[PDB]
């Protein structure tokens, strides 16, 4: 049976923009994305054996049917089309598309090889949808992007009932976010690693709660398949199958320096006195008294030094870092003040986010839901 | 430029 | 002497920015830092383009510089709101604000070329309609060194009449204006850089052009630009343009007039799916303008619009973004189109209140200060 | 694609 649809321009082009993020790069008929019309309105899927999303959207269904389009040519002609309804309508090979004035006829693409979407997981627990995106993205910027190490291109999710666990490392930070959700099945306990590239993306798009599908019993993580549901929304990921590193005996029970001072005027100052650095390969950082000397430099370029106030306990300290490590962690504390937890040069750096607010040491570490450890560089 | 104490990973 | 001086910060980052965009990929690096009685002067020079600006400045010694230009402006651009002491010591030169604080090595001034002077000046002309004119017509230039006499942008002065042109072989810009005369009426006509004048003219009291005066008009072979603190110099193109004039159409068949905005949103759908940009058909009968563009392989689209068109049914095809690159120089509501037949020059000018309709014509051609001549591609 | 006639250039 041929199908035909009315639908909201803003609706389709919104749904379909959607599939498409997670529509591959270039098997061919797998950039195609999928229109099924039901009994209840129009659905709209796309698929590529790793990642799949399919979203459901009201729509006007004068016949029922599925047809296969080109999903990038689909997208582009929807976010431009003019303030009105669109129709859609299966004649035969060719899938008619008009908005107002405009015309669009395209080819159909071939079902015969076009998969089914996997089936979702049991449900596993809810996280509302800031949460989880924050969480997401504050984690993911720590992931590996090299696939000739897939283990670090994960997102580690441990759960313990109540309580889940977000890490990511590319061995030279390592970011950990911790937070409560609520379990709709049993009681929880298992870990998982997922594409940290498609988890982000997933969460950086927005839902309004999150419904996370990893399965139950002792069988969690058994299809081998992260599930998220949305309202109107379902999407799959193949779990990433790597052994992750044991990162949890990297964070210091203890420091002999803490430093606490202002995200943005460390940021500013950071990519001030950097814009000298050699090849942006490190800026070194001199705490003493009440003061933080940054500077960085190079044999022909030149050199640069910024005084900031700090509040710093311990005895001074010179350690250095890699420019960009360093404001990707700052830039992902989210809050107004951050501490840094410090041993030697030679020894990772903790930034933890610090809220409002002395001796000799050593200082116990911080307990906050939230951690960035930065690994030193060199002083040559 | 080390890496973190991971192991295995360094 | 080393030169030593305070100087307000946004002055003087300005000041490097503005001097620092007319500045050569790869000595000539640098840009020349100059305290004198009035003030600073901050310069740079490629041999081709000069330009110099005066900023206010309390100088608290007298003396030169040649400094990094590129990390100069970075450097300016990332300082705090506070004010800026530059001080040279040996090869070294300091730049303090506030907490931050800079030392750059100093470039070899023994081998840095003095600024050409400016010519005399020849007019004076406003700043918007000088940007409005130059942005206009360089659309059209050619940007392919091979053929240098196309990457020009023509100059002729009759009097207080100057007109403007340029082409790459595929569409002619004439834009007709009128300035002051500073030193008589003359009569000349040069080629000036198309995309060091756009530049220029990218870049609001009034704008002062130096060629001469009297019969020495390009004699030094530049083109002068004097605003408010501002002098800039660029090398004229001894290459010989081509007699433009006689294809600008006495009469059209037909002619069409309709929405600038409609019709170039219209045109950006539709060719959403045309081959490699290649062409867009037009088809005018009566009174609807139909697009269309594609092929059955990738998909086909259409859109009627409701055109104003006069003279016999025509269907003629264009590079879309010829076409649009051309409706989007016109700056006024509405386009009339001149046509003859679908293998000859379209002629599209601002319309004015008149245009719109009936007769069958031939039409003579419109009096407008701005005409974009386009060629036609030919349809299969 | 011709060109516009430009003489010379065309
Ligand atoms: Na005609």
């Amino acid at each position: 049976t041929d199908l035909k649809f009315r639908v909201v321009r803003e609706d389709f082009a919104d749904a379909v923009a959607w599939v498409a993020r997670s529509l591959p790069t270039r098997i061919p008929v797998l950039a195609g994305v999928l229109l099924t019309g039901t009994d209840e309105g129009l659905t709209i899927s796309g698929f590529d054996y790793e990642v799949s999303a399919e979203v459901k959207v009201s729509a006007e269904i004068a016949s029922a049917g599925s047809v296969l389009v080109s999903g990038r040519l689909l997208s582009d002609i929807t976010k431009a089309l003019p303030a009105k309804p669109v129709e859609v309508s299966v004649e035969g090979t060719r899938v008619s598309l008009t908005c107002g004035s405009a015309r669009f006829s395209l080819p159909t693409l071939a079902v015969e090889d076009y998969p089914a979407l996997p089936a979702l997981p049991e449900e596993t627990g809810v996280i509302a949808s800031d949460l989880f995106a924050e969480a997401i993205g504050q984690v993911a910027v720590a992931a590996g992007r090299d696939d000739t190490l897939p283990m670090l291109t994960g997102i580690r999710v441990e759960i313990s009932g109540e309580s889940v666990v977000l890490a990511a490392t590319d061995r030279f930070r390592l970011a950990v976010r911790e937070l409560t959700w609520v379990t709709t099945a049993g009681d929880v306990e298992a870990a998982v690693l997922v594409p940290a590239k498609t988890l982000a993306e997933a969460a950086k798009a927005g839902t309004n709660q999150v419904h996370l599908a990893l399965g139950s019993g002792a069988s969690v993580g058994k299809d081998g398949l992260l599930g998220i549901r949305s309202e109107g929304k379902r999407s799959t990921t193949r779990l990433l199958d790597a052994e992750f590193p044991k990162f949890r005996q990297l964070l210091p029970a203890e420091h002999t320096a803490v430093a606490t001072i202002g995200v943005a005027e460390l940021t500013e100052a950071i990519k001030r006195v950097a814009l000298v650095a050699d090849r942006g390969a490190q800026i070194r950082m001199e705490f003493s008294d009440d003061t933080l000397k940054l500077s960085a430099g190079a044999d022909d370029v030149g050199r640069a030094e910024e005084d900031l106030p700090v509040d710093f306990a311990g005895e001074p300290l010179t350690i250095a870092f890699n420019p960009t490590y360093l404001t990707d962690g700052l830039g992902s504390l989210h809050s107004e003040r951050v501490t840094f937890g410090f041993t030697t040069p030679s020894r990772p750096a903790v930034l933890r986010p610090a809220g409002e607010d002395g001796g000799s040491g050593p200082f116990p570490a911080a307990k906050t839901d939230y951690v960035y450890l930065l690994m030193p560089v060199r002083l040559p | 430029v080390p890496t973190l104490p991971l192991v295995p990973x360094g």
